RNA sequence: AAAUAGGCGGCCGUUCCCUGGCGCUUGGGCCUGGGCGACCGGCCCAUUGCCAGGGACGAGGGCUCGGGUAGAAGACCCGG
RNA sequence: CGGCCGCCGAGACCCCGGCGCACGGACCGAUUGGUCCGUGAUCGGGUAGGCGGGCGUGCCGGUGGCGUAGAAGCCGGGCCG
RNA sequence: CCGAUAGCGAACUAGUACCGUGAGGGAAAGCUGAAAAGCACCCCGGGAGGGGGGUGAAAAGAGCCUGAAACCGGGCGGCGAUAGGAGGGUGCGGCCCGAAAGGAAUGAGCCUCCCCGAAGGAAACCGCGGCGACGCGGGAGUACGAGGGGAGGGGACCGG
């Protein structure tokens, strides 16, 4: 159905619009998770993400919150947390969602048009990180 | 003929259901304004095999072009996704 | 609480302690490339000896006599079955395609009098037949269609990443198996085309200790350690003893944990598998390479080995061999693979061909 | 009685056993395993069980008993007593069927089902002045075998 | 069993007949008016395909046996 | 944080039909009870407790019925309350 | 009045079996059928066991009238080896059946036209405001709408 090219688009806004559409039962495929943007002070963003991974929920039963290290999976975990994967609809939705690493597609993408909060202008926004950089530091791949 | 046709949820607060009516987005309708042409149109959930659920719409939901619909019977939810006809 | 600390017993760094996934060792981690030369080689552990060497091996003298325990290992010659190609994906390294060699020489094989039916063994590698990996079904045809597939990969050109080799043993004197153990070894250089040329020459060739590896280097060893079976909390983790005299207790952990938290942690000592675990032990000095054993006609760089009466639990050693310093992980008769070191000590230099004053000739019994 | 349909004149032959002094649970594993085979295979199957060759897999009741190698379910055991006893039931269907004008060897076993019958009950000692039931179960097992041939 | 549920190389399964009924049901080529094309109409081919009645063949693997470098059972490894 | 506009969103409130209660009116009966109409916006949650109506069980009496062409009882289904 | 977990301790082998040194304490245990015809004769089986045939009727075949529940086997329908919990209610899909007590061939699920119609109640489109979000007037209390009536087609289930 949809091929989104998610270069230049803030993560939260992109993840909401997608999460809703998947519940409608209409496939979204997000391409280029890395090229994506997260707004805010980088210290804090990293600290927050790192902390999730750090557990040791007990001391490792291999249960309890985990968080992965690559920009792709960080994103794939995010759209899913916006989804209710416990229920039937959500579960069906998670299979409807796919993340692709790099671009393998030969075809043109699509976008969420609005520039209010869902596309950056890098000079205008005072503080940002690109999602791939925080993933390299965490241990994952660009 | 038919225009799609998506059942997303029931009219519902976060905590209440309201089983009686469902909220729909038809495709083409951008606005509260377009949705009113759909009023009175009969909506049918089709399922594999033959059993048949009619309902009408009867009210505008939006803001943006959602419409509410009532059925004789009601909808499982199982289909979040039904179709509406141009009758 | 006395407010006294107890440092942790056992590691969780060689955990989880559970059976190997194959009798063959596995590998992900490959050492440094700097030469167009074979990486990784194999043997069977023969037994052990002790050796007197002249230091060499930098340490607390660099000229007095030094005792070093030694593992004598019979290495089979190996035969590169195929060339495995990799392509780099998005998610990790995946194998593009392979050339195998269905094609059949007759094996340097011996065995057997009785005599009336010598019944020919003349080995197309009937050892491939005994290997449970299957085979076409038109030898010539298959090799060529694959070779053409290789030619493509070389052409494209940078689609292709590195080259590794599917390499298998040749049992041609060892009585502890007669079925090829099949493995992967990498072929390093510094750029794909040089690895591609070398692997292609290599495939029809029965190869040595000499080809792969040089004396006086430090080497890693990869192996599945000897299986104990299940062993106690005492054995697996280490447990201390207790108070005035305990009949009842003695081999015991007491607490598994508190009342809330209402769970069992995985770090508390319990019974379960010990041994038959995979281990890589770093930096073992290559004492020696030779071939035979028992007699050699020159008197320096060995005079030739093998205790009389064999070794307890090992057949006759007669084929290419390596004598490596200190402990080797595994049991007697187990396949071990050897890995060059990724980096060796640097506060202690390697020094080539270490001086071998004398070799044991007494049995382990 | 009998707990399945009949057409005994020319397509069914029946027999039943009453108050066999045998385990009902071990009768459950054999009836299920044996079910659906022809008589001859069923003889062969029973003979192997007695030799202590082919295991009877434990399935519905299965707890705290060692596994057994091969294809078929993890635990299993050998109920020698039951195999001997059931062999007699089967032999009786076979002699009868022949008078009835059925050829036994071809007939497939549709139905075999076990019934927990009356309970032989008493006491054996435990400590602290107390006695506890010490019981043997007595079991009925029915077999109704049916023709199938072309 | 990473649900984005992997990658490779090899090995396998990879069917018949009478009689009745059907075939742009299935599949291809050509002409011309209409169509960008698929498609309608005209021409040409099928040892064929389909339904109903009966019908073949059997790669891998365990169990088996002799022992263990393995092991509470089971498993594992090796040899036959 | 200071304004504003459009919406969403209860069993509430509005609205059709029905039901009980309370009260009035009428009728019916041999007692209890029942029915028909009207009024109720200002009647309808509910533990202790108070009251009021019905149901069921065993046997007795009167009365009036049923049963081997199948009673009670048992098990599943249908209908009413 | 009770009616066999009741009523006498006890419908009977009861003041028994049994307990306790003793004084004393103390149960449970009713039903074949018309006739015992209480199982011959025949087949099978080591067989005193057990199965078929043999009775008006053996869910009348030996603590045998009836023959519940818990529960146990098998079979039928449904679900079933990636997925969430007072085990359900309410509403709707799939599969399953339903002769029987129900309504419906004097027309079921279902389709279609027309009208009446409580509370409620638009749009397109037009003109004018409002910084804007959006609002007024007209369309228009119209379309629609719970609920009610007639006609018409199809042809078997619908509730449950």
């Amino acid at each position: 159905m949809r091929i989104i090219n998610a270069e230049g688009l803030i993560l939260g806004r992109l993840a909401s619009k997608v999460a809703k559409m998947l519940l409608e039962g209409e496939e979204v495929v997000i391409v280029n998770a890395e090229k994506a943007v997260i707004t805010g002070n980088r210290d804090v963003i990293f600290k927050k993400y790192k902390q999730r991974t750090e557990l040791r929920t007990l001391t490792n039963p291999r249960r309890g919150p985990f968080y992965p290290k690559r920009s792709d999976e960080i994103v794939r975990r995010t759209i899913r947390g916006m989804l209710p994967w416990k229920t039937d609809r959500g579960r069906k939705a998670f299979k409807r969602l796919k993340v692709y690493v790099g671009i393998p597609k030969e075809f043109q993408g699509k976008e969420l048009e609005t520039i209010i909060e869902a596309h950056v202008s890098r000079l205008s926004r005072p503080k940002y990180v690109t999602v791939g950089e925080v993933a390299k530091f965490l241990g994952g791949k660009f | 003929m038919r225009i799609k046709g998506v059942v997303l949820s029931y009219r519902r607060s976060k905590e209440n259901q309201h089983n009686n009516v469902m909220i729909i987005k038809p495709l083409d309708v951008n606005s509260r304004e377009e949705a009113s042409k759909l009023i009175g149109r009969l909506v049918l959930w089709k399922s594999p095999s033959g059993k048949i659920l009619k309902g009408k719409i009867v009210r505008v939901h939006g803001t943006k072009g959602a419409v509410r619909a009532r059925f004789e019977k009601g909808l499982p939810g199982q289909a979040l996704g039904d179709y509406v006809e141009i009758v | 609480m006395g407010k006294v600390h107890r440092p942790r017993r056992g590691s969780l760094g060689f955990s989880p302690r559970k059976r190997a996934k194959s009798i063959v060792p596995r590998i992900r981690s490959w050492p440094k490339e700097t030469e167009v030369r074979m990486l990784g080689f194999a043997g069977y552990k023969a037994g052990m000896t002790h050796i007197l060497m002249i230091d060499d091996e930098p340490g607390l003298t660099n000229g007095k006599e030094i005792f070093m325990p030694v593992t004598i290992i019979e290495t089979p010659p190996l035969r590169v079955f195929g060339i495995r190609a990799y392509r780099m994906g998005y998610l990790g390294l995946e194998t593009a395609t392979e050339v195998i060699v269905p094609d059949f020489p007759l094996d340097n094989y011996p065995a057997k009098e009785r005599k009336g039916k010598p019944k020919p063994k003349m080995t197309f590698y009937k050892l491939l037949e005994r290997r449970i990996a299957t085979l076409p079904k038109n030898y010539t045809q298959e090799m060529f269609e694959q070779k053409l597939g290789q030619l493509e990969d070389m052409i494209k050109e940078g689609e292709i990443v590195d080259v590794r080799a599917i390499v298998a043993t040749q049992p041609w004197v060892i009585k502890l198996k007669k079925k090829p153990e099949v493995m992967e070894y990498a072929i390093g250089g510094t750029s794909v085309e040089e690895k591609f040329n070398y692997i292609k020459e290599k495939l029809g060739k029965e190869l040595r200790v000499g080809e792969v590896l040089k004396e006086g280097e430090l080497l890693d060893v990869i192996a599945v350690t000897k299986g104990k079976g299940t062993q106690g909390p005492v054995k697996r983790w280490g447990i201390k003893l207790r108070a005035h005299k305990d009949s009842k207790g003695r081999r015991k952990v007491g607490s598994i944990g508190p009342w809330h938290p209402a769970r069992v942690m995985w770090t508390v000592p319990m019974a379960g598998q010990m041994g038959f675990h995979h281990r890589t032990e770093l930096n073992k000095r290559l004492i020696a390479i030779g071939e035979n054993g028992k007699l050699k006609l020159d008197e320096n760089t060995e005079i030739e080995i093998t205790p009389k009466g064999g070794f307890p639990h090992y057949g006759i050693v007669r084929s290419d061999f390596m004598m490596i310093a200190g402990s080797v992980p595994g049991a007697i008769k187990r396949i071990i693979r050897v890995r060059p070191a990724i980096r060796p000590p640097k506060k202690k230099p390697p020094v080539q061909r270490p001086q071998i004053t004398y070799v044991s000739v007494e049995s382990k019994q | 009685g009998y707990s399945f349909q009949n057409f005994d004149p020319k397509r069914m032959a029946r027999a039943s056993a009453r108050d066999l002094r045998i385990s009902p649970k071990l009768a459950v594993e054999v009836c299920r395993e044996l079910r659906g085979m022809m008589l001859n295979d069923a003889l062969r199957y029973l003979d192997d069980v007695i030799a202590l060759k082919r295991p009877v897999p434990l399935k519905r009741y299965n707890d705290s008993q060692g596994h057994k190698p091969g294809k078929g379910f993890g635990p299993g055991r050998y109920p020698v007593k039951v195999a001997k006893a059931i062999k007699k039931v089967l032999l009786n269907v076979k002699n009868n069927a022949v008078q009835k004008g059925l050829d036994p060897d071809k007939l497939k076993i549709i139905h075999i089902a076990a019934h927990k019958g009356p309970v032989l009950r008493g006491w054996y000692p435990r400590a602290f002045g107390r006695a506890t039931p010490f019981n043997e179960q007595t079991t009925h097992i029915e077999v109704v075998v049916e023709e199938i041939r072309r």
